[PDB]
């Protein structure tokens, strides 16, 4: 049937592994193995990571608001993705903000432009 | 004559074109076999008893 | 030259930008204003004075806790409000929010004087 | 398993040109990673999320049609919600299921079709409700602070003024406004209304 | 923002955009002004006074 992907941590850091079942409801079977760590998300049966409460910027993207980041005696785990800081602005009818100081910010951007030029013989 | 070929024209625009490549030709060949004297046993394939 | 459109060249306002070259590429280094410390002032639409309203020509009214003053509005720099500051349209009956204080006028104290 | 589905034999065969399968996917995910990229800049232009403001007189301007309803279990604007029902899609979650493909033959589901032949659709890195929540962190600012919420810090501004100061832009001196707030405030809703029907 | 280029942000006299949600993209509500009742004046460039 299908639905197999693979979570990564770097290599060259460590090789564990965790693995996204897409088509597995977990809340178990037609998957390679099991071994506790099982989360369920709606982009799939997550085996091999521990979902935390705690709520960070996105790592490794898994899909419908979950991603991965491999942290401590580290392991791989998983959370929902904070969108931004929390903020709030007053509103009032009778009462307004003025700056009093400013900053000058240089920022940088960049653009691609060309491409590498290439020729082909096809005998 | 080569660009004139491939663009299938007797009449050729100012500009660059490219015409293949570079190519070599072989001079002589050089055949290399194992120093084999023998000849193989035809008569005892084919003309057994 | 400079751009006027939001978010184009970097965050903030844009002042001036310089191009530097890069491998098959350009890099953009944009300077831009950013506002920074700010403060809360209370505000309204319009200053009543003699039965006229008068709005800021170029900026807003403003108030700190006993006076009004009138302030460019993007940098908190009070002026007294004055009848070169101010224009006068239709009177002190119509818009919501409108709050006393006086407006200067200028020549009254060359005339005494 | 879109070419040799089930098949020892074709698979070794496949293997003699194989490097062709692996550029298929090279290319599928690098259009897979972008289309998740492109919803993030669209949305994600501010990073500060502002909590929608308790509605009060705006100077009798009403944004409770392009604002979140709190009485639905998703909170979509009544604009947005009649968005979503409108646009359908083909099918909804990313979870099929071998069991009920295999069970509802019956139904010969295009989706099942699908996925018994190799083909898979993904699920969008950001969810129908995180969207919800960048949109309402932009209305939020809008409302309260204007442009200066893109430029830096949210500086708070009564609505009216705001208004003022978007007349002076076009060219009308501001006056005009405060004199007809209410025939504008109410010109405002009427059209807001409109739309959504 | 606000912006000054033409039909860029609808027709008419941008004052301000409200965005809303939808599947795969996004709605535009754009908020113009237009002028309505109109009348034809006498013009000239300028007064001479003294
Ligand atoms: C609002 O601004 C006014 C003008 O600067 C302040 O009044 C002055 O205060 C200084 C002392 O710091 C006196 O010497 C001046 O004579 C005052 N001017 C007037 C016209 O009264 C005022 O104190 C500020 N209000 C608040 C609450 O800080
Ligand atoms: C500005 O000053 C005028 C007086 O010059 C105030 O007007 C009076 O308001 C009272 C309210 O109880 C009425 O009974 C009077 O009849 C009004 N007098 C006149 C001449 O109009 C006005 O309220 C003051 N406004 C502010 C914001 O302080
Ligand atoms: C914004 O306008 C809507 C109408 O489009 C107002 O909603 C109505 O409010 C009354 C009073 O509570 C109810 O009896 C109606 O049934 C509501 N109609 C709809 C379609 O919901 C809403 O109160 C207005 N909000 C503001 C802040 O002015
Ligand atoms: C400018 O146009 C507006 C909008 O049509 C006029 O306001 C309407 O006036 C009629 C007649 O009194 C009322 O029945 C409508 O209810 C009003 N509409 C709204 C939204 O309030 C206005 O009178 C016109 N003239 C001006 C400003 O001088
Ligand atoms: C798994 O099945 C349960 C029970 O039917 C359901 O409530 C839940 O939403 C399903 N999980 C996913 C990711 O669809
Ligand atoms: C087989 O033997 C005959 C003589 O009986 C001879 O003439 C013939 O050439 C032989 N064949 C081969 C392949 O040596
Ligand atoms: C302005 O007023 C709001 C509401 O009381 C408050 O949260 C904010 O800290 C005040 N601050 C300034 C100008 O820094
Ligand atoms: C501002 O709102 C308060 C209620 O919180 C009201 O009493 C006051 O009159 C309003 N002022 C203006 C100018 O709308």
């Amino acid at each position: 049937f299908g639905g197999v992907s693979v979570i990564t941590p770097g290599t060259n850091t460590s090789n564990q592994v965790a693995v996204l079942y897409q088509d597995v409801n977990c809340t178990t079977w037609r998957v390679y193995s099991t071994g506790s760590n099982v989360f369920q998300t709606r982009a799939g049966c997550l085996i091999g990571a521990e979902h935390v409460n705690n709520s960070y910027e996105c790592d490794i993207p898994i899909g419908a608001g979950i991603c991965a980041s491999y942290q401590t005696s580290q392991s791989i785990i998983a959370y929902t993705m904070s969108l931004g800081a929390e903020n709030s602005c007053a509103y009032s009818n009778n009462s307004i903000a003025i700056p009093t100081n400013f900053t000058i910010s240089v920022t940088t951007e960049i653009l691609p432009v060309s491409m590498t030029k290439t020729s082909v013989d096809c005998t | 004559s080569e660009t004139k070929c491939t663009l299938k024209s007797f009449t050729v625009e100012k500009g660059i074109y490219q015409t293949s490549n570079f190519r070599v030709q072989p001079t002589e060949s050089i055949v290399r076999f194992p120093n084999i004297t023998n000849l193989c046993p035809f008569g005892e394939v084919f003309n057994a008893t | 030259g400079q751009s006027k459109r939001v978010d184009f060249c970097g965050k903030g306002y844009h002042l001036m930008s310089f191009p530097q070259s890069a491998p098959h590429g350009v890099v953009f280094l944009h300077v831009t204003y950013v506002p920074a410390q700010e403060k809360n002032f209370t505000t309204a639409p319009a200053i009543c004075h003699d039965g006229k309203a008068h709005f800021p020509r170029e900026g807003v009214f403003v108030s700190n806790g006993t006076h009004w003053f009138v302030t460019q509005r993007n940098f908190y720099e009070p002026q007294i409000i004055t009848t070169d500051n101010t224009f006068v349209s239709g009177n002190c009956d119509v818009v919501i929010g409108i709050v006393n204080n006086t407006v200067y006028d200028p020549l009254q104290p060359e005339l005494d004087s | 398993m879109y070419i040799c589905g089930d098949s020892t034999e074709c698979s070794n065969l496949l293997l003699q040109y194989g490097s062709f399968c692996t550029q298929l996917n090279r290319a599928l995910t690098g259009i897979a990673v972008e289309q998740d990229k492109n919803t993030q800049e669209v949305f994600a232009q501010v990073k500060q999320i502002y909590k929608t403001p308790p509605i009060k007189d705006f100077g009798g301007f009403n944004f409770s049609q392009i604002l979140p309803d709190p009485s639905k279990p998703s909170k979509r604007s009544p604009i947005e919600d009649l968005l979503f029902n409108k646009v359908t899609l083909a099918d909804a979650g990313f979870i099929k299921q071998y069991g009920d493909c295999l069970g509802d033959i019956a139904a010969r589901d295009l989706i099942c079709a699908q996925k018994f032949n190799g083909l898979t659709v993904l699920p969008p890195l950001l969810t129908d409700e995180m969207i919800a929540q960048y949109t309402s962190a932009l209305l939020a600012g809008t409302i309260c602070s204007g442009w200066t919420f893109g430029a830096g810090p949210a500086l708070q501004i009564p609505f009216p003024m705001q208004m003022a100061y978007r007349f002076n832009g076009i060219g009308v001196t501001q006056n005009v406004l405060y004199e007809n707030q209410k025939l504008i405030a109410n010109q405002f809703n009427s059209a807001i209304g409109k739309i959504q029907d």
